[PDB]
């Protein structure tokens, strides 16, 4: 068995190994600093420490039998995998984290790379990355609140319980002697110090003054990091809405600068209203810039074969050549009541309809001669040799696959027989409308 | 005072906007103070009336003898005719605020006594303060200093208004009645400004509010102080990001190049040469690539900023005396600027010739290893790729950069492209190439 | 019968009329549940507002039963199909759960506990839809974003104030220093005192100011640390959102000042002449003042091609109809011409085309004032004005005279002209197969060389 | 001799001059304000002040011989260096930082604080010479915050000493009590007061007198301005710390909402997700053209021949033909990464690109079955006969065989017109590759 580092078994193991590291950080510093949670839950920490050691040696085994790619191919030679594991420093961290009083078990915190790998794999794999980042930042600040609460209780136990007024009070009193009281008051002191509220009792001794200075500076930097992360997350959450609102406002300011008429500006307002109502904010012409060409071609040929199985006229054509024609096919969306092409207009564009409704009309008269739907096609008699002979309007919000003149010029100057079949269909419909 | 003031190159008009800003800042900073505090006593009332008359006379002089003299642009050309300037000012939206500021509501000084709430209409002339802010921010060379000083001034003004509202609430509840209100033992404005700082910066530590008006006051003041502190954080972050935007973008690109060169394990000499190039480019140009800035400009200002920079360098070449103006203009819009480290090779021997080199603020050497002529700035080398089409002839000498040479490159394809359209320029260039051969 | 339209204005007025009782239900349902004297004292007012809110909720179920959707570009008007598409969604489950008649239990307890009416907060989607529609409908999006953020944190601070008063009522009034004081004392027993002090407590906690009395018991310590961590995330949201809309409120002025400082740094590094530097900076200040700084294609790039064509018609055809050569020309070439023009702005004293040059551009004047001058400086022979055209003979390349095809005129701009830059290649490609420009511009070249 | 201001000797001297400048700032305000620290360790401050004055004299002696660049090269004329130093303002600051006005007063040594330029130049040169730039900028911000905190501690103790120790509740307590009379407790309580007041926590004793009220108002305002500055600076530092990861995740997120809204099947969805996961795992996400567009072609060619030429010279076709044309070709190459089980070339595609295989194993497959004919290892090449389309062949302008990827290969795309213009000037290599294409397509 050789585990693929991009599979789902590897992510299930990253979850199963991110469980005991997140146990280990939290409860090892809590047990080591509190010494009553250790002493009154000893069988539970025996069970959980044995389970964490079992998962740690199982993670040494799984990192021994996982594979890395050389020349794009996964190695399955287990001796090569073991030597590639042994030459790294993660193996040194694992054998330091498995060197057989929780102060001697503080090498178990060294396998933080599995927790960071689990966080990066969940950030790459989940559907709600903003919610995961909220949870991850809350988890990080709770770890620091907890560790500073344990550090405060350790400094209080080192100085003396109830000697000063800054330290934790006398634990011989049965009010401050409870373990829940000890932990939640240390957590409350940690929260007041790290969020820079400062409602704590003031320090007395010089070590207490110095620890509170260092803690307040660390809390100021933690507050600055929280503020920066939540601000960056808010901006990256609403950056798409802000970019389209900036485009909407630049359109509106250009219209009010040029003093365009009221009907056209409310038509532009209605177009933006339709766009935000039907979630068509992102445009394919800028989406398909940043793709590699093979991945740009696969999704394009997928959606275009899916919509080309609805048209049955344009089938007598060569396979990959029709494939590249519908690869270079490009979508636009028309508003209702919009003329695709007028009577006295010369064409340079071919259209393939998908999820629209276009009806042909006469000169300034709304009447449906033949209405074109999903699976129909038009725009072909005035492009291969020169004027559109049919008024065509958009009945509703239609979506047309536009086509440049140079695509049909490329499919004309190289390949004659498929465009001769297309022109024979065009000539038969030409004779049908006016022989 | 002339008939028409230009309002861009007039430091006298900037000083007048400074005087209207000082009058407006007097009114905004001393109408709540005289309204709330007992500083308008029977002795100092003549000094307050003297400065109020000075401020209203500066307002009236602004309304009558400076703002109807503003040179403004209508229909492309500027407007100088005085009645048209007066009509443009009278038909403006500045004049409604100015005549909304200058009504004598001080005729109620004899009706309802002295009250500086009747001068509160003088705080409608904010447009002169914003015009002064834009004029100083657009004539200063370091505008981040003035934006920082103006955000500090806005913060101190919000604390001044909050100190005045706190002294009003203290005098309304009763001075010394409860523990929240002002006690009345020290400097009244200083202790109220201390309370305004410790509330509106959300510090606390003041006495807790006792009755319901005080709890509502403390609630609304802490709530507005959260947003004032957040707006101050955002504004200082904005001026930090706008002050060092060029240097931060340059450092980001240099860090990305170093991160790529250390990701792909590039040797020490190549990494040192790239870092030395980046250091010299920042110390010379203070920008990464100047074409990224220049190609956002229109074509005629690109032609002006090309002719004014490169025409002395081109015309100091004695080989370019017989050329024509349009070909030289297309040359200057198709001259690409490069930079060569010391010891670099611009033209190796025997290689294909494809570039014409206009050396601009550098010093190169020609070479074996013996020096023949050290070409200074402004000179030229690369006249053998003037005639050769395709392969043609090669470079006849080793040309090396002695110092940090900043060459101007003219590609052979572009030079031949412009030269086949101007056969007179091709004729004189081929005759100078022929007497070189 | 009648079918509303989700892009119309009747639907937006219904979004307002249904985002009113959702907001009332959130606010006053948590306050009436937690304070227990606000419920007991104004019981007729809460029965009236409960009747109004459930009537509006029934009408919103009826309106979502008759809201059309888009399939194949056409809005569906079949009521059975609208009802079926509504019934196969989750918003119908949320509305049915948000109108469960728990008022029988609200009467069985005795109209004192509105905790059984807490399912009326399930119509939050109408409130979020109204805030989205106003955010993309109103003219002040940054002021509306401040209004929406202040409204959201006021909801949170109010809910936390009612939660703190409920926790104080559960622990006991006036037992500790942390809880709300003894409500039999007449200073702390008023309802306005209760609500305003609880709101003061929750603002001081949730904005991490902390001037409140410190806790005593462990439930109070735990509630205060949970409340302080919720408050530090709320304060981070407030600071980040206010800084993000400060960067949004002056992003255009920020990039304009960045462009001015970049070109000014370039002009002060190259040490160009002061008249040229002042010309470029006054050019940028004029482009800022005349609201024309972002280029027209870069503005209208988010719009589709026919909307760009109609915008170009409705902007430039009033100028292109004031010409004298494109009267005897077709409307299709007028539409293609206003699709082709890119407007540029020149400065006073700037040369458009010098004498003896070759032509690659044609210019159509639009709110400018130009003058063809001699070689000696300014010597205005013809002062050109709005609507006219120049730069036209040296791109057609017509034959038959001694001037050939080079710029035979020096032309300067008197003021800040705004020409229409039309190139040779795009005009001659837009009217290659169509001879109207050829014959009309050959007539114009004929009369220009007749002036020669 | 002439010290080059870009060398390593100048950076060692910038470290050795930004140590006594930072000492002078920190311990000169502390010695001036606390006066037990000045009175006790007098031998230590004598030794450190003599060392700092010796380093200041040597700083003036080095700045008198630091070269500059005129006409792009260094000037070694020592008198010219001396006059170019002498007509500046740094000469006035470096002479005013060396006048011996003084063992009783460090307040007559506050002119030593004028050399802030050497410390700022050392910070600039370390930020441009280190490998952890955001770590050094966070360290710079922490060092500025600690200097401001320390100066405010010394200022509060000087204001307490001027007002009177223990006369009020706000000032430092009575210095004759043996608890507060220790210098360590003096400094740590003043640091605690200054930290609380400048970070605007404000849980210290409140002021009593009016000068104390005014100083606490001014110090809260200085603190809120400086800490809104550092909050915005740490926020911009975090944005620059994860701008690359944010752009990568933004591309990922946008394409994942596209795959959810594009009704695409789970096969192509997991293919796109695994390709982006592979890009993240192999750290080849960024575009080399996009990250080195602003570099000149000479340094781009040096980087390209120091990465790809030592893997491209294992060919039998162009190995010693022309080093300049190989430089131009590795300038014009563009790499792409292909998924396993993806077709590079098909029967009937318009051949406009050539491909060089680098870190990948590709397999020529037939038309119908999955038949491994011969596996092309890295350093091989294909896609050349169809972009030539030469006479005497079949000459259909299609691709005569299928290419498919076995693993995650990284092919060097090279365009038809690009190769034509790169082999136009010297066409002997074009004729040689034409001969190879002719023999391959004639004994196919
Ligand atoms: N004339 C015509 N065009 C049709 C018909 N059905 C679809 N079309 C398309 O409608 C067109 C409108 O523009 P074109 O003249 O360019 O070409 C025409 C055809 O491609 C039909 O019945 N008649
Ligand atoms: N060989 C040579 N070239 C010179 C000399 N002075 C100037 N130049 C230019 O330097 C050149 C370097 O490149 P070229 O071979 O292209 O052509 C050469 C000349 O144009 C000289 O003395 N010898
Ligand atoms: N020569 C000339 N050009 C004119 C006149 N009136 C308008 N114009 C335009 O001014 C021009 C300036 O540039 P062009 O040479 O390109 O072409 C010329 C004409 O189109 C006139 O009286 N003479
Ligand atoms: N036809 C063919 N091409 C091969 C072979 N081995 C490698 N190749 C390359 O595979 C190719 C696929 O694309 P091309 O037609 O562009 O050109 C072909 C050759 O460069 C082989 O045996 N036959
Ligand atoms: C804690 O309390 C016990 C009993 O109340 C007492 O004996 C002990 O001295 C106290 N400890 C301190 C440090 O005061
Ligand atoms: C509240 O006040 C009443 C009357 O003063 C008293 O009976 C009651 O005990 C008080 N409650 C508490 C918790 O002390
Ligand atoms: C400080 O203490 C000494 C002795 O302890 C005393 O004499 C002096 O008055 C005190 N000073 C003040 C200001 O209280």
């Amino acid at each position: 068995i050789v585990v693929d580092p991009s599979s789902n078994l590897y992510y299930r193991w990253l979850t199963a190994i991110a469980l005991p590291v997140f146990y280990n950080w939290y409860l090892l510093i809590c047990r080591a600093c509190f010494d009553e949670l250790q002493s009154e839950y000893l069988m539970l920490w025996l069970v959980l420490d044995y389970s964490a050691d079992v998962l740690y040696v199982l993670d040494v085994l799984v990192r021994a039998r996982t594979g890395f790619l050389e020349q794009g191919l996964m190695v399955s030679d287990t001796n090569r995998l073991w030597q590639h594991y042994k030459t790294t420093t993660q193996f040194k961290l694992d054998v330091l984290s498995l060197v057989p009083y929780p102060e001697v078990r503080f090498n178990r915190l060294l396998k933080f790379s599995r927790l960071f790998e689990f966080f990066d794999r969940t950030e790459t794999r989940t559907n709600y990355p903003n919610m995961f980042r909220i949870g991850n930042l809350v988890l990080y600040i709770l770890i620091i609140i907890h560790w500073n609460a344990c550090i405060y209780f350790a400094i209080s136990k080192f100085i003396g319980f109830g000697t000063d007024s800054w330290v934790y009070p006398n634990i011989s009193i049965p009010e401050h002697g409870r373990l829940s009281r000890k932990y939640i008051y240390s957590l409350y002191w940690s929260t007041l110090t790290l969020t820079t509220i400062g409602e704590t009792p003031p320090p007395v001794k010089d070590e207490e003054y110095l620890f509170v200075v260092v803690d307040f500076l660390v809390g100021v930097l933690i507050f600055a990091t929280i503020v920066g992360n939540v601000g960056s997350m808010i901006s990256n959450m609403n950056a798409s809405r802000a970019e389209f609102q900036a485009k909407i406002d630049s359109i509106k300011q250009y219209m009010q600068f040029r003093k365009v008429t009221k009907d056209l500006e409310t038509r532009v307002i209605r177009w933006f209203d339709y766009l935000w109502a039907n979630k068509k904010t992102v445009d394919e012409k800028e989406v398909l810039k940043s793709l590699p060409d093979k991945l740009k071609a696969e999704i394009a040929i997928n959606v275009h074969l899916d919509t080309l199985k609805k048209v049955r006229i344009f089938q007598d054509c060569e396979a990959g050549l029709l494939v590249e024609l519908v690869l270079k096919l490009r979508p636009t969306v028309f508003s209702p009541g919009d003329y695709i092409c007028k009577k006295g207009d010369i064409g340079k564009e071919m259209y393939i309809i998908n999820e629209g409704k276009l009806a042909v009309v006469a000169d300034d008269g709304v009447t449906q001669f033949v209405v074109l739907s999903d699976g129909s096609y038009f725009g072909e008699i005035s492009i291969l040799n020169n004027r559109r002979t049919a008024n065509i309007r958009s009945i509703g919000y239609s979506d047309l696959f536009c086509l440049s003149k140079d695509d049909l010029m490329e499919a004309l100057t190289e390949y004659p027989e498929a465009k001769k079949a297309l022109e024979e269909k065009g000539r038969q419909i030409l004779m049908k409308d006016n022989l | 005072l002339p008939n028409s003031i230009d309002s861009y190159t007039d430091r006298l008009y900037l000083l007048w906007l400074l005087l209207v800003t000082l009058a407006y800042n007097w009114n905004c900073c001393f109408i709540p103070l005289r309204l709330v505090f007992p500083y308008q006593t029977a002795d100092n009332i003549h000094y307050w009336l003297i400065a109020d008359i000075i401020c209203d006379i500066i307002y009236l002089y602004d309304m009558l003898f400076i703002q109807p003299r503003l040179q403004f642009v209508r229909g492309g050309d500027i407007i100088v005719d005085s009645n048209e300037l007066r009509k443009h000012y009278r038909t403006s939206t500045k004049f409604q605020l100015d005549v909304a500021s200058i009504i004598p509501f001080d005729i109620c000084y004899l009706f309802f006594g002295f009250n500086p709430m009747f001068r509160a209409n003088r705080m409608l002339k904010y447009t002169s303060f914003f015009e002064f802010n834009h004029h100083l921010e657009s004539i200063m060379d370091k505008a981040y200093i003035y934006r920082v000083i103006r955000t500090t001034g806005y913060l101190l003004f919000i604390l001044h208004i909050n100190a005045c509202v706190y002294y009003w609430a203290s005098n309304y509840e009763g001075i010394g009645t409860t523990r929240w209100v002002y006690d009345g033992e020290g400097n009244e404005y200083l202790r109220c400004y201390y309370w305004a700082v410790r509330t509106l910066i959300t510090i606390g530590g003041l006495p807790e509010p006792q009755t319901l008006f005080e709890i509502v006051f403390q609630l609304l003041n802490f709530f507005s102080g959260v947003f004032v502190f957040s707006s101050l954080i955002g504004q200082m972050r904005d001026v930090i990001g706008a002050a060092t935007a060029n240097q931060n973008y340059f450092r980001a690109c240099m860090d990305d190049t170093i991160a790529y060169m250390n990701n792909y394990s590039i040797p020490k000499l190549v990494q040192k040469r790239v870092r030395t190039w980046y250091e010299y480019t920042w110390d010379s140009q203070r920008m990464l690539d100047e074409s990224d800035l220049l190609k956002t400009l229109p074509t005629t200002v690109q032609l002006a900023l090309a002719i004014d920079v490169n025409f002395s360098i081109i015309s100091k070449v004695d080989l370019f005396k017989g050329c024509d103006t349009q070909m030289i203009y297309d040359m200057l819009l198709r001259l690409k600027s490069v930079l060569y480290l010391p010891g670099d090779f611009v033209c190796k021997k025997g290689e294909i010739g494809k570039e014409m080199y206009i050396i601009k603020h550098g010093e190169v050497q020609v070479l074996g290893t013996k020096v023949l002529v050290t070409l200074k700035a402004g000179s030229v080398f690369g006249e053998i790729s003037l005639l050769a089409a395709g392969g043609g002839n090669r470079r006849t000498a080793n040309v090396v950069a002695h110092g940090f040479a900043n060459l101007l490159t003219l590609d052979k394809k572009t030079l031949q492209e412009i030269l086949v359209h101007y056969p007179d320029s091709e004729r004189i260039l081929m005759k100078k190439a022929r007497v070189l051969l």
